[PDB]
This record gives structure tokens, sequence and C-alpha cells, in this order.
């Protein structure tokens, strides 16, 4: 009961358990986490990033 | 507790240089090129521009 209780609670909830870590946002450094990374991160070196005005 | 990292009232600064983006290598696999022609010669392409003085 034990054992079969593990492998349900564990197959029910690993379906939702996501790193946080994986890298998978592409940089210029590779690609890094999510939470490293924003909108002005340089997907490239030397990318130019305007400050664009969201009319 | 302070973050760790805060404050720096030395070093005044610099104003920050010109912006001299660099093309694309990794959204781009290669060059981007505009006007097309068979330009059979060392390359002059599909747009060529001049200005007569005085
Ligand atoms: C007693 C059980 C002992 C075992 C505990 C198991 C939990 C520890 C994990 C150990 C192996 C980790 C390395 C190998 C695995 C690995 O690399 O995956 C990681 C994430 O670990 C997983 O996989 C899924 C985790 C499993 C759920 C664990 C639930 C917590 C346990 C402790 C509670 C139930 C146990 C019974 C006790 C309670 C009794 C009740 C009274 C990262 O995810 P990621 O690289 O993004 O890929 C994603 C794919 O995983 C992901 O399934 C998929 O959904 C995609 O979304 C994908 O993004």
């Amino acid at each position: 009961l034990g054992a079969f209780g593990a492998g349900t609670l564990v197959a029910f909830i690993g379906g939702l358990i996501k790193n946080p870590w994986k890298p998978v946002v592409p940089t210029a450094e590779g690609k890094k986490a999510v939470l490293w990374t924003s909108g002005w991160t340089p997907r490239f070196k030397g990318e130019t990033i305007y400050l664009a005005r969201a009319t | 507790c302070s973050p760790p990292g805060e404050t720096a009232s030395s070093e005044p600064g610099t104003t920050p240089a010109i912006w001299t983006g660099s093309p694309s290598p990794a959204a781009p696999s290669g060059e981007d090129h505009g006007g097309g022609h068979g330009a059979g010669a060392a390359g002059a392409g599909e747009t060529l521009t001049a200005e007569l003085k005085t």
C-alpha cells in the first residue's frame, strides 16, 4: 500500500512539477532560465533593443 | 537586513557611448541583402545612387 500510494501520488504530481531553472530562454550567453531573462536580455551579443513607447 | 549591494557615492560615471548594434548572427543565418540583380562583376546590386555637385 505504501509503495502504491507513493507511485500514484508521484505520478499524479509529476505532471505539474516543472523545473524553474531549466535553461529555456535563449540569450547571448546561451540559454538561461526564465527568471534571469526578461525582454531586455540581448538575444545575441550587441543586439539593439529600443525603448519603444507603447502607443 | 539590507541587500548586500547598494549605494555608490564615488565614481560619478560617464555619458553612455552612442550605441552601435551588431548584425544578428543568431536570428539571421547569413547577412541580409537589399537590391537583387545579376551583378556580373565584383558586386553592385540593384541599388546605386549618386550626387552630381557643382
Ligand atoms: C515517496 C516518493 C519519493 C519520490 C519523490 C519524487 C520527487 C523528487 C524528484 C526526483 C527526481 C528528479 C530528477 C529526475 C526527473 C526530472 O528531471 O524532472 C524534474 C522534476 O521531477 C519530476 O519529474 C516530477 C516530480 C514527481 C512528483 C513528486 C511529488 C512529491 C512527493 C514527495 C509526494 C508524493 C510521495 C508520497 C508521500 C506522501 C504520502 C501521502 C500521505 C524537473 O523537471 P523538468 O526538467 O522541467 O521536466 C518536466 C518533467 O519532469 C515533468 O514531469 C513534466 O511535467 C514536464 O512538465 C517537464 O517540464
